[PDB]
C-alpha cells in the first residue's frame, strides 16, 4: 500500500495547499470541463457561463468543503475506507452520482496542483496524487458495492 | 464536436508551445508510464531511464503528431488516418489508455503554462485530446 | 465510424423488428429503470408500472429515434440534432447512461430476435448504438 | 446483499446453463465486439475473422472456464469477495487486466443469458444478473483498489 516516500510527497504538497482556493478552482473546472455534472449543483445559482460558475459564491464555499475531506485522507492515509463511510451513503444512497464523475474530479485535483506548483509536483508525485484520488474515488464509491 | 472558440483555444495552446512540443511529448510519456505502471506493457523493450532517447524520440513522434491534428483540427480524422491503423489494427490499444496519456499531457501544460490553461481552455483542450483519441480507436473491426 | 459491412447489417436489424420498434422502446427503457434504479431520477414523476402509458409512449419515441438514425445511417448527428440539445444542453444526462440504455436495447433484441443477433450483428448494432450515444452528448457548450 | 428473490432468478437460470457453450459464446462475442480484448489472447491463434474466433478450439475451451468460474459465484454469493481474491491477483498482477473489460464481459453473458432463455430472461431476472457480474467485476478488480 503506502511508502513512506509516497506519505512525505503527499504530506509536503499538502502542507502548501490553501483548501478554499484550490478547492474552488476544483470544484469550478469540475462544472466547467464536464457540464452535466452541473445538474447535481442547480441549485448553487447561475452556472450558465464559466465566468458565472468561476465566481458563484456557493461553488466555492463548496469546493472548499470538498478539499477539506481531502484532508481527512491526508491525515488517516491507512484508513481511508473507513473515513469516508458517510460520505459514500450520501453520494450513493442519496445523490445517485455514477462513480466515474470521482474519477473525473480526481484527474481535476490533479491538474490543479500541477498548475499550482509546477516543477515540483514531480512524475513521482503526480503517481503518489493520482493513486490518492482513486483510493478516495473507490472509498466514495464503496457502498454500491 | 468542437465549436469555433475550442478551436480558437487550442491554437493558442500549441501557438504558445511552439518548439517546446517534443520535450513536453517526452515529460507526458514519462509521467504516463510513472503514474499508470500498466502502460509499460505496450513498450517491453523501452529504455525507461529519465530522459532516454528512447522516450524523448517517441515523445517527438507524439508531439508531432498532435501538432498536426491541431493545424487539421477541421479534419483530425484524414490527419491521423494512418495512425489509426497501427494503433487499433496493429497494436491493439486499450481504449482507456488513450484517456490517461491525454490527461497526462493535460498536466504538462499545466506544469508549465499555469496561466495558459484557464478553465475554457482546459475545457477546449480536453475536448481535442478526446477527439484525437477517438480518431486513434475509430477502426477495430 | 462505421463500415458498409455495420450500415448492412444494423439495416437488416431493423428491417427484420420493422413496426414492433415501438414496443421493444418501452420493453428497453423498463429494464433500464429496474435494473439501473439510478436512471429513475430523470423520470421523477413517470407512472412506472409496467405497461404504463408513460412507458409506452416514451419508449415508441425512443424507437422512433432510433429507426430514424438507421435510415440516415450515413450521417447520424443531423438526423438527431435537435434531441441532442435536449440531452446535453437542458436535460444534463450524464454520458455513463446513453451505454446503459443502449445495452438494454441490445438485451431486447437478443430477447426477441436471438437468430438475428450473431457475434457480427453484435458488433456492428453495439457499434451504432454507440454512435447514437455520441450524437445525443455532443454539444456540452 | 441478496434478497432470496434475487437468489432464486440466479439459481434457476444457472441450473439450466451449458458452461461449455454459453462459455464459448461469451468470449467469442467478447473479442468480436471489443477487438483490443484480442491482444491479451494473442497465443490462441487465428483470431483474423469472427468465423475463425467462434471456431478456435482455445477460445472455446478458455470460454468454459470462464463460466465455471461464475458457477463458483452461484454457490458463493455471500463470499464472492473471497472466492475471486486469486484470480483478482492474476488478472491486475500479472495480466494488467483494466477493470473496465471486467463491466464489457459482464454486459456480453447478460446478452448471451437474454438471447438463450428469451421470455424467461425477464427484466427483474436481467437486474440479478446485472448485479451478479457487477459484484463479480468488483471482486476482480480488488487487487487495483
Ligand atoms: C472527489 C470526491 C468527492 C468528495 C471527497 C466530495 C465531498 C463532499 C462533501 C464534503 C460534501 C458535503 C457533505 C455535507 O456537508 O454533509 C459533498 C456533498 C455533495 N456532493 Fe460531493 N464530493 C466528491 C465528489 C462529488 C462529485 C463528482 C459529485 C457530482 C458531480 C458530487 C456531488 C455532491 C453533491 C450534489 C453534494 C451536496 C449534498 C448536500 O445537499 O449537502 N460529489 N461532497
Ligand atoms: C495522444 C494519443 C497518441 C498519439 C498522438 C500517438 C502517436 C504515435 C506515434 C506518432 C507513433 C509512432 C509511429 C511511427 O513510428 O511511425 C506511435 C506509436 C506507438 N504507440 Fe502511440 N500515440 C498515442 C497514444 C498511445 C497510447 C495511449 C499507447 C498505449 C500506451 C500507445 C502505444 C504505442 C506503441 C506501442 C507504438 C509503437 C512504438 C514502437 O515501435 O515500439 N500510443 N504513436
Ligand atoms: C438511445 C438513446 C436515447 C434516445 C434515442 C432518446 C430519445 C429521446 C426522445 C425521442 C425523447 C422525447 C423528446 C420529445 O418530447 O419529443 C427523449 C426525451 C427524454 N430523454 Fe431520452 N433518449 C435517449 C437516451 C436517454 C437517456 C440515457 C436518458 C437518461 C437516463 C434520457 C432521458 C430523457 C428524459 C428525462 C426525456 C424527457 C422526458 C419528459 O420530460 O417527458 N434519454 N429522449
Ligand atoms: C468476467 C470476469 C472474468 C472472469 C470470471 C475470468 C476468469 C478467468 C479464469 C478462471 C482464468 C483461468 C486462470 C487459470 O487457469 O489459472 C482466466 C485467465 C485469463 N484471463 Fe480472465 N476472467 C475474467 C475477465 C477477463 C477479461 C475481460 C480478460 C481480457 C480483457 C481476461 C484475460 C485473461 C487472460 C489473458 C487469461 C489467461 C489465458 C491463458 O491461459 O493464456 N479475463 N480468467
Amino acid at each position: 500500500h503506502w511508502s513512506a516516500e509516497e506519505k512525505q510527497l503527499i504530506t509536503s504538497i499538502w502542507g502548501k495547499v490553501n483548501v478554499a482556493d484550490c478547492g474552488a478552482e476544483a470544484l469550478a473546472r469540475l462544472l466547467i470541463v464536464y457540464p452535466w455534472t452541473q445538474r447535481f449543483f442547480s441549485s448553487f445559482g447561475n452556472l450558465s457561463s464559466a465566468t458565472a460558475i468561476s465566481g458563484n459564491p456557493n461553488v466555492k464555499a463548496h469546493g472548499k468543503k470538498v478539499l477539506t475531506s481531502f484532508g481527512d485522507a491526508v491525515k488517516n492515509l491507512d484508513n481511508i475506507k473507513g473515513t469516508f463511510a458517510q460520505l459514500s451513503e450520501l453520494h450513493c444512497d442519496k445523490l445517485h452520482v455514477d462513480p466515474e464523475n470521482f474519477r473525473l474530479l480526481g484527474d481535476i485535483l490533479v491538474i490543479i496542483l500541477a498548475a499550482h506548483f509546477g516543477k515540483d509536483f514531480t512524475p513521482e508525485c503526480q503517481a503518489a496524487w493520482q493513486k490518492l484520488v482513486r483510493v478516495v474515488a473507490h472509498a466514495l464509491a464503496r457502498k454500491y458495492h | 464536436v468542437l465549436s469555433a472558440n475550442d478551436k480558437s483555444n487550442v491554437k493558442a495552446v500549441f501557438a504558445k508551445i511552439g518548439g517546446q512540443a517534443g520535450d513536453l511529448g517526452g515529460e507526458a510519456l514519462e509521467r504516463l508510464f510513472i503514474t499508470y505502471p500498466q502502460t509499460k506493457t505496450y513498450f517491453p523493450h523501452f529504455d525507461l531511464s529519465h530522459g532516454s532517447a528512447q522516450i524523448k524520440g517517441h515523445g517527438k513522434k507524439v508531439a508531432e503528431a498532435l501538432v498536426e491534428a491541431a493545424n487539421h483540427i477541421d479534419d483530425i480524422a484524414g490527419a491521423l488516418s494512418k495512425l489509426s491503423d497501427l494503433h487499433a489494427q496493429k497494436l491493439r490499444v486499450d481504449p482507456v489508455n488513450f484517456k490517461l496519456l491525454g490527461h497526462c499531457f493535460l498536466v504538462v501544460v499545466a506544469v508549465h503554462f499555469p496561466s495558459l490553461l484557464t478553465p475554457e481552455v482546459h475545457a477546449s483542450l480536453d475536448k481535442f485530446v478526446l477527439a484525437v483519441g477517438t480518431v486513434l480507436t475509430a477502426k477495430y473491426r
